[PDB]
């Protein structure tokens, strides 16, 4: 009963529908993406020169108990490589 | 992770839907594996020439 | 014109049982003969249409 979640989002708070769209050469061919709000929930909009940490919460069966501050991975299912991390590994060190 | 100093970008060239999943990744911090989805839209404009 | 960038002729014929018109632009909502396209699409007081 102990999942986390990432600040900020409601899974069925907001409304819209279902949509299709084609990605190409930022994948790892042509394959159709379907994004339904069902699973993925809900789209934040960024804007063209913003940036985002998602800061996840953990929550217990009744209520969030802390903020995570474990290590943690993140990436888009579909495979891509246009996403990138500002910072590099000497900044965080190595 | 939090309190760290990175961000995760996306090229200003267009705007792009993407669909990300997040797994945590301390071996010592819980027992099976916490996950979740979330998603972003961008929202680069290319300027006319 | 639909968010596919396919270019759809008779604005009503688009399926758009609904539209909500504003100052300075005309837009068309709940355009059902479109076909899937709208990749991204956009708008505030509503979400999503032509
Ligand atoms: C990656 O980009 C983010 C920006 O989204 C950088 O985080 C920002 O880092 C700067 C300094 O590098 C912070 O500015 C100053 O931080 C001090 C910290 O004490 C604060 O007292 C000042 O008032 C000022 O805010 C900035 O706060 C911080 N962003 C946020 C939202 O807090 C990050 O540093 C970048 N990566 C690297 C390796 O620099
Ligand atoms: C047409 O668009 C309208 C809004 O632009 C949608 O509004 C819903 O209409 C139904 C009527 O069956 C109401 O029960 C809902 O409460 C309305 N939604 C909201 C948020 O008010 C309507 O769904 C659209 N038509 C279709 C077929 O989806
Ligand atoms: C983390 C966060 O902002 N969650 C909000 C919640 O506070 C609000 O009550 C709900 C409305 O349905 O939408 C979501």
């Amino acid at each position: 009963s102990k999942y986390i979640m990432v600040r900020g989002f409601n899974k069925s708070r907001c409304q819209r529908r279902d949509f299709s769209y084609v990605i190409d050469k930022e994948l790892l061919d042509n394959l159709k993406v379907r994004y339904d709000v069902a699973k993925y929930g809900c789209p934040l909009t960024l804007e063209l020169g913003q940036m985002f940490q998602p800061i996840v919460e953990l929550y217990d069966e009744n209520g969030f108990i802390k903020i995570v501050d474990a290590n943690f991975i993140l990436w888009e299912i579909h495979g891509r490589n246009d996403y990138t991390f500002n910072s590099t590994m000497e900044q965080n060190g190595c | 992770n939090y309190s760290n100093k990175n961000h995760i970008k996306w090229p200003m060239t267009y705007a792009g839907m993407y669909v990300y999943r997040l797994k945590i990744l301390d071996p010592n911090y819980s027992f099976c594996n916490l996950t979740t989805i979330f998603a972003i839209e961008s929202l680069g404009m290319i300027p006319r020439s | 014109c639909g968010r596919d960038e396919k270019e759809y002729f008779s604005p009503c014929f688009a399926g758009c049982k609904a539209t909500k018109v504003s100052q300075t632009e005309k837009t068309y909502y709940n355009c059902s003969c479109i076909k899937e396209g709208l990749a991204a699409s956009d708008d505030e007081g509503q979400f999503i249409d032509a």
